[PDB]
RNA sequence: GAAAGAAUUAAAUUAAUAUAAUGGUAUAACUGUGCGAUAAUUGUAACACAAACGAGUGAAACAAGUACGUAAGUAUGGCAUAAUGAACAAAUAACACUGAUUGUAAAGGUUAUUGAUAACGAAUAAAAGUUACGCUAGGGAAGGGUAAUAUAGCGAAAGAGUAGAUAUUGUAAGCUAUGUUUGCCACCUUCGACUCAACAUUUCCUCUUGGUUGUAAAAGCUAAGAAGGGUU
RNA sequence: AAUAUUUAAAAUCAAAUAUAUAUAUAUUUGUUAAUAGAUAAUAUACGGAUCUUAAUAAUAAGAAUUAUUUA
RNA sequence: UAGCCUUUAUAAAUAAUAAUUAUUAUAUAAUAUAUUAUAUAAAGAAUGGUACAGCAAUUAAUAUAUAUUAGGGAACUAGUUUUUUAAUAAUAUUAAAUCUCGAAAUAUUUAAUUAUAUAUAAUAAAGAGUCAGAUUAUGUGCGAUAAGGUAAAUAAUCUAAAGGGAAACAGCCCAGAUUAAGAUAUAAAGUUCCUAAUAAAUAAUAAGUGAAAUAAAUAUUAAAAU
């Protein structure tokens, strides 16, 4: 917001914060032939909290990501010092990976076609999930990770497996458009929508 | 409700200072904003203490509690710290210890202001008078139709203050820095800045 | 108790050479903490951000459109020159040196070379 | 408390009369300075003293000090001033925010004309 | 109409800065990175700032050599402001200056370097008390001011007063008076008893008077006038 | 003539300045008193005297207080 | 030792002190909108953050039949009628030695010109005293918005200053004694007598209020605006 110029002290005064937020928010344009929603990236987050005591679990998690996805994993390092959780700073706690194009297409296809159907009690993705400007996030557990072809093929080499969050970033202006797009890609939704 | 006991993280001793004399005609705090009757200083600017303000507060509350949806607003906060020293002490040896909170009340400011469905001007007047008898200055009653005291013997009306934009005045009498910014946004400078 | 009577003497900061004043090489124009005044042209800045003239001239305080929100102090090579000089105009330069009319001095300088 | 500086809090009629004359004298000095500048301007333009004095158009001073001193809102003339501000001066440590002008040091030489609008 | 660039504008110095606080910093002084580890080098330093001295601060320019850079150029430690100590006497190295009859020495000098005098411009390598037995030369480095305290009144009246704030009473706060108290400043370096008392009134008694569901009488409480007499 | 905030020159109104010659802008000034509260110690302490006026009524007095001013 | 004072001098000497021009804009003309010229207005070349002003960011305070969060107050098988406590938003009010988004005057200070030359500044040789300060005003720290208190910051005077006024008076108002004279103009202060010197106008006071050191809250009695 801008200060009304009714007082001289408003001449060089920095502008005010947005009414409800400390951060500015984007504008929403009508959907037209040039701005249809679509998938732009997928990011997988694997933070093994039990790696606080054992650094090798980070390497195992990176290998899990590499085998599932096929891209180069990138390490995750601790940033905060929380005693109650016994989390120090500067240690390797896991791995991440970002997917685009054919590789993310394959990852989503295999998820929907193989892994999600093999979950015990799976209703879909919560309809009240995702950042308010396009993007849907949902998680997977270790037993769920065991369903991927690479792990099932060589169970022997996987005494322990780790869960991970999955963040799908799309071009949707708002979240419900992204939900429709993912439903088109066959991603079930169960909860009540906002 | 901490008007008589600010919650400063680091409690610090403060210098004596002086009660401001608003020679620029400042009317900040000298208008009715929350209620319908009010109490305002009339004598020279003075200093009020938390104990005196609390005594005035309960004096007014004795009249405000027996009312239908009656409210009292406290326009003043004791945001200055004061120190005391024992009488059996030589001058010097640094400052003393914290004694009490205090507020500097200029001539025209409004201390309390009340409203109520069953309120009546005479009742408000007696309440405010009794409350004023417990403060170290001279005080008077203010209503919504009353002028704003800008001095000991001078009043004024807020409607006389002209409303004016200042962006336009700045534009019409620019500053050297403003002209520099404007001349920096010209293409022959922007296109050659080199950064 | 613990008396509070420790303080450092005032650092003599501030402008040491005012606008229109004539200055020579090396003279200190401003002493400051940080760059409240940036150096313009014909002037340099030291470790402690001291502004000092590099050529003889006249001290001028000014503002430059290329650097908005930045005050500048500089040295004009003549009084009649506005210091925020035109951008597309040849730079005013001072040769400074003097010709060695003396035959012996010219000979020595001619025969002096680097290592 | 201890010393006796028996300075009364209010002036007398004679003191007030002298103060009025002093104010008038300063006004006269300002007026004469402006008139001299005007006559000099006329004589520089070519006219002589007689029609410089008789000139219908009077030249106003171009210096900041003289222009401000000539503005009544900055240096009001004696007849323009108020009786209050002729004899009482503004003080922020005194009851009523005023003190006798005769309690100002060297008050017969220094000049005070204006006090804050509402004081 | 659409992609990919180049970027521009608003905002931001609140994060970060090796370390307090202040000033500065996005054009970054902050952060990442390749070389590098070089300028955390050598001999003259003008001129300024600051300044009693002694010291301190910025630094153009000339010369010798390095590292980075295509180049322009940058670098004489750290974004800046603290991070410190004289001279004497010792000690180590280099220089090639003097070598007390000559020769070499010894010793001195020049250049570089080391150890701290924290009462931190550092008396000496080396030092605490007591005097009511005390001595000399000096200075003063109850009255006066103040009214926090004490005492007294006034305004207002929350509450007691079988009922009613104002017969009496008046608890936190407000406005003043005194200069009798305890203190405060530093102009000015005997408590009690005996005897004789003079003065004030803020009246204890004696005279006049108003009030008192709370003055039936008597005895009282409260208050106004009153210093003539009296007051173990 | 009666119910009757406030103690004011801000706002309004009235006089004046500087620009303006058929009128406007700007500026300067003009908004209460008396008493009570009241207050000690050698002696009343405006420095003292004393200072407020009044026809008949004579040469001839009527603030010597406060607030604005003149000669 | 520096600072403040004194004697004697030096020139390719005015370098000293004070003020003005510097700027922005308008009008009317020109010249060639851009200038130049004249007149006028504006607290008027460069530097700065005090008063004032303000609540921006920081630090603190108040309010809401407006929203988020938590325990969750007559029916009850998850979901209220609400003058329910605290925190976060929204809106409206507030202040501060170590807060300035606005911002004075004095102030610092530059070149040229003008004025001051029976006058400043700088430099050379040489000689001291001083290094216990005091009030009065205006901003402050401490003290209690006490002190003839104490600590420093601008004047001025006493110190080392006679003379007039403040009754008397180191410091306040005016004025600086080479020696006289006493005609004229006076400063501050005064003009009924003591005591040099006055006549009036318009209102108010009745209380000896007051008249050369104004004592407060409050109470009573009186004055006019609608
Ligand atoms: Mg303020
Ligand atoms: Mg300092
Ligand atoms: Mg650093
Ligand atoms: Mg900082
Ligand atoms: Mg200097
Ligand atoms: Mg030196
Ligand atoms: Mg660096
Ligand atoms: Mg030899
Ligand atoms: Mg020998
Ligand atoms: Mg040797
Ligand atoms: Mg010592
Ligand atoms: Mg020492
Ligand atoms: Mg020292
Ligand atoms: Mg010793
Ligand atoms: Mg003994
Ligand atoms: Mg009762
Ligand atoms: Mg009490
Ligand atoms: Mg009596
Ligand atoms: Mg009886
Ligand atoms: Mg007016
Ligand atoms: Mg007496
Ligand atoms: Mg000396
Ligand atoms: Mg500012
Ligand atoms: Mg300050
Ligand atoms: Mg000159
Ligand atoms: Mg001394
Ligand atoms: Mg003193
Ligand atoms: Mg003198
Ligand atoms: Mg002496
Ligand atoms: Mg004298
Ligand atoms: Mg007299
Ligand atoms: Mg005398
Ligand atoms: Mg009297």
């Amino acid at each position: 917001r801008a200060w009304s110029g009714d007082s001289p002290y408003h001449l060089n005064r920095p502008p005010k914060n947005p009414r409800g937020s400390k951060a500015q928010l984007p504008d929403i344009h009508p959907i037209k032939w040039s701005n249809i929603p679509g998938l732009e990236s997928v990011v997988i987050n694997c933070f093994v909290r039990e790696a606080r005591e054992n650094q090798l679990l980070a390497i195992t998690a990176a290998l899990q990501l590499q085998q599932i996805t096929g891209c180069k994993p990138h390490p995750i390092f601790s940033k905060n010092d929380v005693p109650t959780w016994k989390l120090r700073k500067g240690h390797q706690m896991g791995a991440k990976v970002e997917l685009k194009g054919k590789e993310m297409s394959q990852f989503l296809s295999t998820l929907t076609e193989i892994v999600l159907p093999r979950i015990r009690e799976y209703k879909g993705i919560s309809n009240q999930s995702g950042n308010r400007f396009g993007g849907i996030s949902f998680g997977l557990t270790a037993e769920d990770i065991k369903f991927f072809p690479e792990i099932d093929a060589n169970q022997d080499s996987w005494p322990k497996t780790f869960g991970m969050h999955i963040n799908i970033n799309t071009s949707a202006q708002l979240d419900y458009q992204a939900r429709t797009l993912l439903s088109g890609f066959q991603f079930p939704f169960f909860g009540e929508e906002k | 409700k901490h008007e008589y006991a600010p919650r400063f993280k680091i409690v610090q001793k403060k210098q004596k200072g002086r009660v401001p004399v608003r020679t620029g005609g400042s009317i900040k705090g000298s208008t009715l904003q929350f209620g319908k009757y009010g109490l305002r200083l009339k004598s020279e600017g003075i200093r009020i203490s938390a104990q005196q303000l609390k005594e005035a507060d309960n004096a007014i509350m004795r009249y405000v509690r027996p009312l239908n949806n009656g409210h009292l607003w406290r326009r003043l906060c004791t945001n200055v710290a004061v120190c005391i020293k024992g009488n059996e002490t030589r001058m010097g040896k640094g400052k003393g210890g914290f004694d009490h909170w205090m507020v500097r009340v200029p001539t025209g400011k409004i201390l309390f202001e009340i409203n109520g469905d069953d309120l009546h001007e005479k009742v408000a007047r007696e309440a405010f008078r009794k409350a004023g008898t417990k403060l170290p200055g001279v005080y008077e009653f203010v209503s919504l139709d009353s002028l704003v005291r800008v001095g000991l013997h001078s009043f004024k009306n807020p409607k006389d203050d002209p409303v004016k934009n200042f962006y336009d005045e700045n534009a019409k009498k620019p500053s050297k820095k403003y002209l520099n910014i404007l001349k920096s946004q010209e293409p022959q400078y922007k296109l050659f800045r080199g950064r | 108790s613990r008396t509070s009577m420790k303080d450092s003497a005032g650092r003599r900061l501030g402008p040491k050479k005012y606008e229109g004043q004539d200055v020579s090489t090396g003279e200190i124009i401003m002493r400051q903490r940080g760059t409240k005044f940036y150096p313009g042209e014909n002037v340099g800045i030291g470790k402690d951000h001291s502004i000092f003239a590099l050529e003889p001239g006249v001290v001028r305080y000014y503002l430059d459109p290329f650097h908005p929100k930045r005050k500048f102090i500089g040295v004009a090579l003549r009084r009649d020159l506005k210091l925020p000089s035109p951008h597309f105009e040849p730079t005013v330069r001072r040769f400074g040196r003097f010709e060695l009319t003396n035959k012996r001095a010219a000979y020595k300088e001619e025969n002096s070379i680097s290592r | 408390g201890g010393l006796l500086w028996k300075i009364p809090w209010r002036m007398s009629t004679h003191q007030k009369t002298r103060q009025r004359e002093r104010l008038r004298n300063v006004d006269q000095v300002i007026k004469q300075l402006t008139l001299g500048l005007h006559v000099q301007r006329c004589q520089d333009k070519g006219l002589t003293y007689q029609e410089a004095m008789e000139s219908k158009k009077k030249y106003k001073p171009r210096s900041k000090s003289l222009r401000l001193l000539n503005k009544p809102s900055v240096f009001p003339k004696e007849n323009q001033m108020s009786s209050k501000d002729k004899y009482w001066t503004f003080d922020k440590k005194a009851v009523g925010y005023r003190k006798g002008i005769h309690k100002v040091p060297k008050w017969t030489k220094i000049s005070i004309r204006k006090a804050p609008k509402f004081f």
